[PDB]
């Protein structure tokens, strides 16, 4: 019974209950994130649709987890709000246990195992697609520093060299848009333009991904990550990107 | 027959006082920063203050395998409410009221007690204005509220007289730690000293370790 | 293991025949909304089995301690067995830690037993329920109201938009709602708007019942505000209806 | 060391645990009109020596903290759990007062240490009712006595007791009764930073248990 | 280990065989009771049937189970015989261990407690669907005291405001009948005779349930409470009764 | 009971989680593996891509790793799967040596990898299904030009030590097979070898889409790795990229 | 006869300190290479210096039974952390944390306590400039950060004054070497030898043996 | 009870090594036996098939167990080797703890027990079938000391007096072979040549049995044993009586 200090480890053993242990429900996201030279950054919808009828218009998708990553879960929101608050309680067990945060292949490790571990739940349709975006302090270059990471439902996991990558329903949309808009990134600003364009463009061809309201004034969230840490972009300036994208349409 | 208990519990408490006695002390003192924790410590790389929640902090004094097994346990109790319930329902008096039981049944029931000491801390949130809260748990799991400064660890007496007569309610952390050292000095450097203090400036994290220059640039 | 001062956690433990885990009576429409310095919920009285009229005198929504009430849509037994239990939860946590879950705590606790329900609701034992509260510990008063709804599977949402329905006429309630609530400034005119929602779904949806002149039963409320919780009294709700009905002639 | 008779180990558990008590706070729970008066000496601001259980039934302790809070937390589990099974009403101060004899009576003889705790489970009337208030004081033996004025525990009770006995009156309304009770807590050796004051009123409708505290205390207090 | 004082608790921990529940059964009744100034009335037919085939004439299925209260089960007779009992045990069972009996409130959650219970072998047809019958002590108003409680197959509990209830093959005849009936209802008797009359009735448009047998001279049984207890009435008044209605149809 | 100094039994008595036994009550895959022995050495290559249905989900997967110093696997099948059963398979086998002082004879590495694999039986009829080939040197043979090793196994853990000579694994296997068939007879050193191999590997993306082939607009090739009495070692991309050139053009 | 708490403790205590002062001795000591580690064995098949993970060593000294269980609960638990998370996630501090809590329980539950002492080494990795740690875990469970080298087993206070007065903080392998036989030949094929070595890419610990270790001296 | 078996020691401690599997595969064989005056002879093809495709072409299936006997399995061949090395051991695990080897009664009821132990993974294709040939010391009559059992799939056993046996894919063939080519065996020799004629046959009519590879030079395994033990016959032997098959059915 070797300790590995992990909280969710320490659940199962004594707090089941408390694990989404699992054996039409709201759904239906768009998560894109993109490395821009030292920097990552990631948006995500705010719709939720239980079948053709539209459940929610505010929900937030994409949570910092920790100083340096963030985490954008697709699917079911019911297990991916879990997923984010339990994956940022476990980081941060971690590193007051061990008093050193977790290496970037640690904490990419272990949400896989968090994934891998629901694959029985998600057979029935409690599916949590995760998308992870972090920078390494560690990593030697702080310009290729940026890191995206994808999981499968089996827990396989890949750190994508593209560059941008996305999940949820309309993510086909999202990455063939950003396959052209890509070479216009060039710093954090144009890299969080792309990125809301690319959710833009995911939201037009999908009825599951909402674009930007402008009667309510609701907009995707974002989060930039650079040597700074992670942090959350300003409604306002996501509101701006979005007119600019807009108008520029018409 | 059975064995007696006045025996047993003299010789049982006799052996923590004298494990606790011989070790290196600490103190937790009240600020206007909020609370400052400092320990006699040689060691680089063992911890005898660590961070257990957001506003709250743990120090003890004692056998380090006996606390630090206290200071995960209750990381876990933490981390745990927290998730369950909302991380603005952990309070320092849950944290100290655990630890109570905890000491109070291995006094009872373990082989050998636990030779320790120790001190839960919690200062306010954020925004918040709330006197800070210091508890100290004994071996045998008696608790006590303290209203400014907490010693614990070898020899008392002298340290904490030091502090009655120099405690300050509202010390810049400069002076603060400056009468922090003195106690410890009194009572019995960078190198040897450990330090951290709970930030109610701070947003969310609370504890924060002053280390190397900074601390020697407070020091004097 | 680790306790949590959680009443349902300990049942499981020790008494896991209390624990709860066709067709059954069921259906029912509950709405919700916030008024400045308030929040108001009310729901219907019917209960069908099918197409029979099972009950007329069903209370959906309870005051489940000082700043929330909860109101459950779905198999009738299933929802009443919930509000008990979660008001007990509330209760127990206080008598323990001599303090009340903070609001966020309560949601997170409701979301819980929600989604340690999911089997059962599958096999129809729903219970889908809507929390109203109000937030002492909130920065300012006016905002100091809270409306949450959770889907079957536990996920929770803290309405931004003003109000919120359940069950059977949920639909017709929120649109009805939609149009009407700009009238709403204060706890007389909110409790208005949503008695007429819950009129609107009765009008078009055979399982939610409207006001019963003949037998004078009428729709449930809960008022809430920095003073806490109140029952609105029946014969408040009676001449609320009236009103609307006259109205509507 | 040496094993003695179990007639021998009796005395021996007696004796540690009536030191532990005898060395402890002091809390004294007596009737009044307004119901049930709960205080005790309390210099600590967030450790409670005296809690509600359920609607109508407090409690007070005195003793080793983690023991008695220990012993809180059983009880509102046991009532919260019956008041569930059956109804709020069927709760009783006698249950919890039976169940309570039943624990310490365990524990003293099976623990390795006894509990160095004393205790008083306390229920006054529901709204509306008019039912004589109920006190009841459980040993660490585990012994169970039904007092009909008032109970005192913890420390050395005698003087207090005695003062209580001499100055106790039976419609003694809530100012008087505490200053009553302040005055025979003294007589064990008080203001709103060393006293824990809480009341059972009678009078509120579902839950009776209220805490005294502060400004509201200072002026019942002078 | 926390003592409930319930002998069905105890049960289930120590001899779960005694335990009703298991895995065409003879089945079929109709119970009816309603409130009475004063009083409270509930009685119930004799027949059980399996398919077609009349089983049994003489079946008893309300029971006095307490000195204020009292039972009546539709459903598979096997399952409803075994829940009177045990029910009446579990009553006597508290109040010998706590000296007092339960208030009114917990008698009702008790009774859904076994019902819901039993829910897994009711889909499988061992259906029990209880009515419950009391003269509340402690109730505010004695002429208002009598209660009348229903339950559904998953334990939900209803007290009746209307004044009358009904279960089992014939409960929709029943029902109809004392709607129209009930206005003549001002003393045990008037209300007495609007009970038989709803049992005559269900009688008369439901196969399943037997009315008065003149030949064999088997009649309805019915239990009344009042302030002074629960008392089962003897056969000649309700024969007597019986035949008033039955010359007063033709 | 009897301690077998298995990490893998370890982490089943106390850590099941842990374990890839993620069998229950379209994920990504796709890849054809090659295997091949020359004098004194042998070696082997996999190809990157990973589908789902008829998408390509990836393009740079690596299937092909040095497990110790003197074996590789690669592992075709579920892309999830097969990469944490190569990393498993890893620690095993350096756990032993650390427990024992000593590495486990070829012949225990080949049964211990049979287990894992036997192992997954029940999720592999449920599409969790990794298939692995393994390649080794074996430094307690008699003769060193006949220590390369390739083994390969079957879905219940059956295992074969190939006495062609060379082999292959994955969608495209019958494919590699046949062409190595033919090219086999220029092997006759490390570099030969390695050149029959990436054309095997050619070959098959030609005839599997589910294979992909050398990518020269993105500069993505096949990975391999050569192992003789001096060790495993990783080719070096650029020396693919040639081959893989000298390939395409001779193809042209 | 019977004995009391304080008794127990003396008891115990002295049985392991007899224990451990009757074994070989060992040790352990930074250098430019890293951190060499040095013990009198004279066994060729019995070692009491062993990889623990990449960059972690570990040595022991007292009765082998006792110690080999704990090179193998420690292999045990490095192997587990490093595959639930990172290999670079797995450290000394935490390896030597596990055995203080290990020892510590041993000592107060079981029928005998350990006759062991040992030391936890981590040399940085390959690349990276960090001091080497040493850690020394007593019977006791007690924990100590040694700064330059650590001595276990036997008569220590001749070897490690012996090491205080010639202790060099960049010393080459050789003469750290040969600085560490001196002092252990004042404690008193035959002997064991390895060393952690920051060169390494990936497995720092390295054994040097025969032709290679005697060349050395 | 300690039966000193390695099998059942497995079983208590280490399940994951058993074979035994519960919760398509190369496979088929052809496996024959047959008694010689003195002796018994068993051999088997080297042919391994998944559907059609050959997958392997040196499969040896005919394994010495010990000093007086041999196993010969048919069915999956992943099963049939693990059954091979696992009854090896076995059978020389009980010599060491009890110093004596089995009698052969013993030997063979201990081979049934590891049969019908995998009744349930055979129902699921992981089929293995086993031949036991061997030499008992111990018989009256040296002449009649060699053996042959076979076994169903639920382990019940026979010892065939008929003189030979076979089993796999091909073994009717091989069988109605040997019923026509027995009256020729009356030595070792020629028992070996009716055995690989046997083979030979079953080859002609059975695609999953290979036959002689004279391009590859690959032939049948064989083992014969009589009163000095079990011995592998070397390959150039058989090559020979191969062609000479071969020639004379040209």
């Amino acid at each position: 019974a070797v300790d590995l200090s992990s909280f969710t480890d320490f659940l199962r053993r004594q707090a089941p209950e408390l694990l989404p242990a699992s054996i039409q429900l709201p759904h239906g996201a768009t998560i894109v994130a993109l490395k821009y030279p030292g920097g990552v950054v990631m948006a995500g919808d705010r719709r939720s649709t239980q079948g053709n009828m539209i459940s929610g218009r505010d929900v937030r998708k994409v949570y910092i987890t920790d100083d340096y990553t963030a985490t954008g879960i697709a699917g079911t929101a019911a297990v991916a709000v879990e997923f984010a608050r339990l994956y940022a309680v476990e980081l941060e067990h971690y590193e007051k246990l061990e008093g050193v945060p977790l290496t970037f292949a640690g904490k990419i490790n272990r949400l896989a195992i968090m994934v891998r571990g629901n694959l029985a739940a998600a057979m029935q349709g409690l599916l949590a697609l995760p998308l992870l975006a972090g920078y390494d302090i560690h990593a030697s270059d702080p310009q290729s520093a940026g890191r995206i990471v994808s999981f499968d439902a089996a827990g396989g996991w890949n750190i994508e060299e593209e560059g941008y990558q996305a999940v949820g329903s309309g993510s086909l949309f999202a990455k063939s848009s950003m396959k052209k808009l890509y070479s216009q990134v060039t710093d954090g600003d144009s890299g969080l333009r792309v990125a809301v364009e690319a959710l833009y463009d995911a939201a037009d061809d999908d009825s599951a991904t909402g674009g930007p309201d402008l009667v309510r004034g609701i907009f995707p969230t974002a989060v930039i990550i650079d040597a700074d840490g992670a942090v959350d972009v300003p409604e306002s300036r996501i509101a701006e990107l979005a007119r600019a994208i807009i108008e520029s349409r018409s | 027959y059975f064995i007696s208990p006045e025996q047993a519990m003299r010789e049982r408490s006799e052996l923590a006082r004298k494990g606790i006695a011989r070790a290196k002390s600490v103190v937790a003192l009240a600020y206007a920063g909020g609370v400052l924790f400092v320990a006699e410590n040689p060691s680089r790389s063992l911890q005898k203050i660590s961070e257990l929640y957001d506003r709250v902090g743990f120090a003890a004094a004692g056998k380090f395998n006996e606390f630090d097994n206290l200071r995960r346990g209750g990381i876990q109790f933490a981390d745990t409410r927290g998730y369950a319930y909302d991380r603005r329902d952990v309070t320092g008096r849950q944290l100290a009221n655990v630890y109570a039981q905890t000491l109070g049944t291995i006094f009872t029931e373990q082989a050998k007690p636990y030779e320790v000491e120790l001190c839960v801390a919690e200062v306010a949130h954020y925004g918040e204005t709330k006197r800070p809260e210091l508890y100290r748990i004994t071996y045998d799991g008696s608790i006590a509220d303290e209203p400014h400064f907490v010693v614990m660890g070898g020899t008392t007496e002298p340290i904490a007289n030091a502090l009655k007569e120099s405690y300050a309610e509202n010390a810049s952390l400069t002076d603060a730690l400056r009468i922090a050292v003195a106690a410890l000095r009194a009572g019995s450097g960078v190198a040897s000293l450990e330090v951290a203090v709970l930030d109610a400036n701070r947003p969310r994290r609370a504890f924060r370790r002053i280390t190397g220059s900074a601390l020697q640039a407070l020091l004097v």
